[PDB]
């Protein structure tokens, strides 16, 4: 069976994914996504980031680039193959690869 | 399975019903439908983005497990086989000047 | 005295006798029998003996040759499976295995204790290398026959298709030279090579 | 008028001009873009299938023979291995004997073109081919067979390839 | 040909005696009725084990790995009755054959040859196996003097590149076969399947030949272009451009 | 530790020098499966 | 044997001799004539010969120094061009290695089959040292000099600037002693010094 793509992201890029038909509840009502509120703890953020990587259904995590820099801790611990991160650019938001983990992880990046 | 090592990867595939197909039907459902196209694009962009990524984290397992291997040969197996050899062909040379 | 044919009796014993079969402890601790090893063992005869093959087994030389290049190339395949794991082969790499699996277990491997096997005569022997290798040919043929085909024939659907004639072909030694006549046993082979041709035109 | 190849031939531009006149509607008028030369490539059946492999258009054989005599065919498809026989009734053989010589198809089978593990074949009518050659391209045959009542187009009905090339429309 | 035939059961102080015996021949007709001869000398081994049994004889001591110390000074007084020599124009080439005792050319028969002898060739038990005759392995092989036998006036002038390529293409060919071991044949690039090819039918028609076809010079650097001839011209980079467009050109 | 300790014999010189053959090879096999991977690795990365 | 030094009449040679020019197969593999392996070679006699030396040819005890750094330089810093590639390494590692190259290309080797190479007299190797290495000096000076700098110098803006520099450097062992005294090829050397003094002065 397939797998589902999972946002953690602003309200704007969540809705713009949500609208490219990513979003799915799990049959126990919890969604794919988060919407980051500016008063959102980084803890919730990262509690989320923890449940979508260790979840079966879930085989991409797309998180906002400036989340990216906020959760890092728990981001740069992610090491499994299978359940893959992007950070991504978004539109008040820094460049396509600020401090990207796999850049980082490759030996012959600049 | 190129050279012998698995490499995940995933296609996008695509349900055909649309969650939202009635949304802005009153207004702006022009630009939606612009919209909902361009994050799909936008998806299936990531998707490939991904699969490079799952690829990548297994290339740099499967070469550092390779190199691991090449390394014990090179700095274990093959020196304790040169240094058995070599005293090897000493014992054998003592046994010549004992004979 | 270590089982090494390098000891000076071994050397010069080889320096004088023109057909060696050494027993090998590997094969005879696996125990494969009768343990003869096929890469280090030699027949300067061959030379002599084609003017008899050509003339009471004119089907042999051929077969004799083929057999060889099979397991030569299985002590290639054996060693780079053992290297690096069996993913990498090609479908003619796997087929080149299965059979010299075949020709190792099921026609170079002989019991020396059971009624199969006590004596088998030459028309016996070069009737199921025979079989064997025109299985190779075929196999290796319906493969190479459908690479680039919009379908493509693999060791799998071999496998699963020839399984009966694979069965059939490892149970060729089963046949007695002392109940069935040699015309029996060589219509029985005769009716194996037209059974793996049939089943062969339902993959291609 | 005549058409322009990519690069140098095989061929005058009085014989680019001669198989010009012949081109179907789907090619007409189009340059002519290198495929494989034996000029320019390995001389093998492998890599002439490898270099067409990649191809979905019609294409021009030419072949010299030891006996400097030029021959080929067009051909409606790529070549390539096959199981059966491919092509359609715009593929046609030929020659310069010295003058220029076509055999467009007899109508009489479908046998246009085959390709076996170890040769590349055109035409049918028994054991016959209107051109054979094997897998390094350098023995062929050539004979008249029932697709295009053809001549024997080489020299000799047996012959050897000095230079092979193909070529497509683009 | 003169031929000499020491059996196995003959005495051994006649295969002590057959080299001398045939070298002063070979030195008769060479160097005095101006042939050019050529010394092939059938087992060394076995002479070699003959030096060990008449040395025994002498109640020698017995030197390195029982031969006798000496054996070096035996191998050069057989093997340097051989060369040309100055104001005549014969000569006496040698090809010692040796069966190396336990496949290994560490052992002091063969050791003691390669300090003598201008190079090796070396049959190889895989290509025999293969069934590949005459299963010469062209690589571990080398004619030290290759390079003043061959060229223009001697042979073709080809010939010096033709054979450093077709080394080089073998050589990259077989380096490919343990590369298609790893990768499997799909991973290959268009230039691995050509050197890939090219060590099938360089071990298929080059080195295989059977053993009652005898080829010229001409004929195998014929086989050798039309082997290489496999590959894009650009690809035989050690080959000059002028030999090229001499001889790549079918 | 430092060696495989076969005792000193003709047959186990030639064990090791078989096993050194082996393991050279199994060198080389092993290092052109990490080059691949390594050029199919910096492929990715491009990407 | 082999190449193994480890064998007692080389080994015991090797204990005595003073001097090693290691003659190295490869280098000759790469027609690099004269084929001396200057990591394998050795010379005990400099102490001794730093007299000489600094009586008539005071430069060339630095030269000497530098040009065997930069080529052990060299032979490490080809491991990380091997692990990240050549575009990662920083700018004084990427000037030492071009200069290494330059000094492996065009003064390590030698043409001894021409008339200019024949033989090369000490007055011209002294001459084409402290060329080379002025401008290694100078070059990874203007690097070091603009490090942090917004107008960072590297290798690529000296080729571009003042690749004259690198072309004469090379044509350098063309000059011919039966042809043109040493005090002409001095003055000619002492030219390319001033040349590629005014070429740095023109960008740090």
């Amino acid at each position: 069976r397939g797998k589902l793509i999972a946002v953690i992201g602003d309200e704007d890029t969540v809705t713009g994914f949500l609208l490219g038909g990513i979003g799915e509840l799990n049959k126990n009502r919890h969604p794919n996504f988060l919407v980051v509120e500016k008063d959102t703890t980084i803890n919730e953020i990262e509690d989320t980031f923890r449940q979508f990587l260790n979840r079966d259904d879930i085989g991409i995590i797309l998180i906002n680039q400036y989340i990216a820099e906020m959760v890092r801790h728990a981001l740069d611990a992610h090491q499994r193959s299978i359940p893959a991160v992007l950070e991504i650019p978004s539109k008040e938001h820094p460049y396509d690869a600020a401090k990207d983990s796999i850049l980082r992880r490759a030996k012959g990046m600049f | 399975n190129v050279a012998g090592v698995t490499l995940p990867v995933f296609e996008h595939y695509h349900e055909g019903t649309d969650s939202y197909e009635l949304t802005g039907l009153a207004r702006g459902g022009e630009q939606l439908a612009k919209l909902k196209r361009n994050y799909a694009k936008a998806v299936e962009l990531l998707v490939e983005l991904a699969s490079l990524q799952t690829s990548f984290v297994t290339l740099d397992e499967a070469i550092k497990i390779t190199n691991r291997r090449v390394n014990a040969i090179e700095h274990v197996i093959i020196p304790r086989i040169e240094r058995t050899l070599a005293y090897i062909i000493t014992e054998l040379d003592e046994r010549e000047r004992e004979e | 005295p270590g089982g090494d044919f390098s000891d000076p009796v071994t050397s010069a014993t080889l320096g004088i006798v023109q057909v060696f079969w050494g027993l090998d402890k590997k094969l005879a601790q696996r125990k494969h029998f009768p343990s003869v090893n096929w890469l280090i063992s030699y027949s300067k005869y061959m030379r002599a003996l084609d003017e008899y093959y050509d003339k009471h087994f004119t089907e042999f030389v051929p077969l004799r040759t083929k057999a060889k290049e099979i397991l030569q190339e299985e002590e290639d395949l054996a060693e780079i499976v053992q290297l690096v794991g069996k993913a990498s082969l090609a479908e003619t790499d796997k087929i080149t295995l299965e059979v010299a699996k075949l020709i190792k277990d099921d026609f170079l491997q002989q019991n020396g204790y059971t009624p199969y096997d006590r004596f088998c005569p030459f028309y016996k022997t070069v009737g199921m290398l025979s079989n064997m290798i025109s299985f190779y040919d075929m196999a290796r043929r319906a493969v190479e026959t459908t690479a680039q085909s919009d379908n493509k024939i693999t060791w799998s659907i071999i496998r699963e298709h020839m399984g009966e004639i694979l069965y059939k072909l490892s149970s060729m030694k089963f046949k007695d030279p002392v109940k069935d006549g040699e015309a029996k046993i060589k219509a029985d082979y005769a009716q194996l090579l037209e059974d793996m041709q049939n089943a062969f035109r339902s993959l291609e | 008028l005549p058409i322009l190849q990519s690069h140098s031939a095989l061929l005058e531009n009085m014989h680019i001009e001669q198989l010009a006149r012949r081109l179907p509607a789907r090619v007409q008028g189009y340059p002519w873009r290198l495929a494989y030369s034996t000029l320019e490539h390995g001389t093998s059946l492998k890599t002439l299938y490898r270099k067409s492999a990649s191809l979905d258009s019609p294409v021009l054989l030419v072949i010299k023979d030891m006996d400097n005599q030029i021959f080929g065919a067009y051909a409606t498809h790529p070549f390539r291995f096959s199981d059966h026989y491919y092509g359609t009734g715009e593929t046609f053989l030929y020659t310069f004997s010295p003058n220029f010589k076509v055999f467009k198809w007899s109508g009489e089978n479908s046998y246009f073109i085959n390709g076996d593990i170890s040769s590349l074949e055109l035409g049918g009518g028994g054991g016959r081919f209107g051109l054979w050659l094997d897998a390094d391209l350098y023995h062929g045959r050539s004979n008249s067979c029932s697709t295009f009542n053809n001549d024997i187009l080489s020299k000799k009905e047996d012959f050897i390839v000095q230079d092979l090339e193909v070529w497509t429309f683009e | 040909v003169c031929l000499f035939l020491n059996l196995a059961n003959d005495p051994t102080i006649e295969r002590i005696i057959t080299p001398r015996l045939a070298l002063t021949t070979a030195e008769f007709l060479a160097y005095q009725c101006e042939k050019h001869v050529l010394v092939i000398l059938t087992d060394m081994s076995s002479y070699a084990e003959a030096l060990r049994e008449v040395s025994a004889a002498r109640e020698e001591v017995p030197g390195r790995r029982g031969f006798p110390g000496y054996m070096y000074t035996d191998l050069a007084t057989i093997y340097e009755r051989a060369g040309r020599v100055e104001g005549r124009n014969g000569s006496i080439t040698q090809i010692p054959i040796l069966t190396m005792p336990n496949d290994d050319i560490t052992h002091p028969i063969p050791d003691l040859t390669g300090y003598i002898t201008e190079g090796q060739i070396y049959v190889d038990r895989q290509l025999h196996n293969r069934q590949i005759y005459p299963p010469i392995n062209v690589l571990p092989s080398l004619s030290r003097l290759m390079k003043s036998a061959i060229g223009e006036g001697m042979t073709r002038k080809d010939h010096a590149d033709v054979s450093n390529q077709l080394y080089a293409c073998y050589a990259i060919g077989k380096d490919v076969q343990a590369m298609k071991a790893v990768v499997g044949e799909e991973a290959l690039t268009s230039d691995d399947l050509l050197y890939l090819e090219f060590l099938q039918k360089f071990e298929k028609n080059f080195i295989t030949q059977g053993p009652y076809e005898n080829r010229t010079v001409y004929e195998t650097l014929d086989i050798g272009w039309q082997l290489l001839r496999i590959f894009p011209k650009e690809m035989l980079k050690r080959i000059p451009q002028s030999t090229l467009s001499e001889f790549y050109p079918r | 530790k430092d060696r495989i300790e076969i005792f000193p014999s003709r047959m186990a010189q030639t064990i090791m020098k078989a096993r050194l053959k082996g393991a050279q090879t199994g060198r080389n096999l092993l290092k052109k499966k990490s080059d691949a991977l390594t050029l199919r690795f910096r492929q990715i990365l491009k990407k």
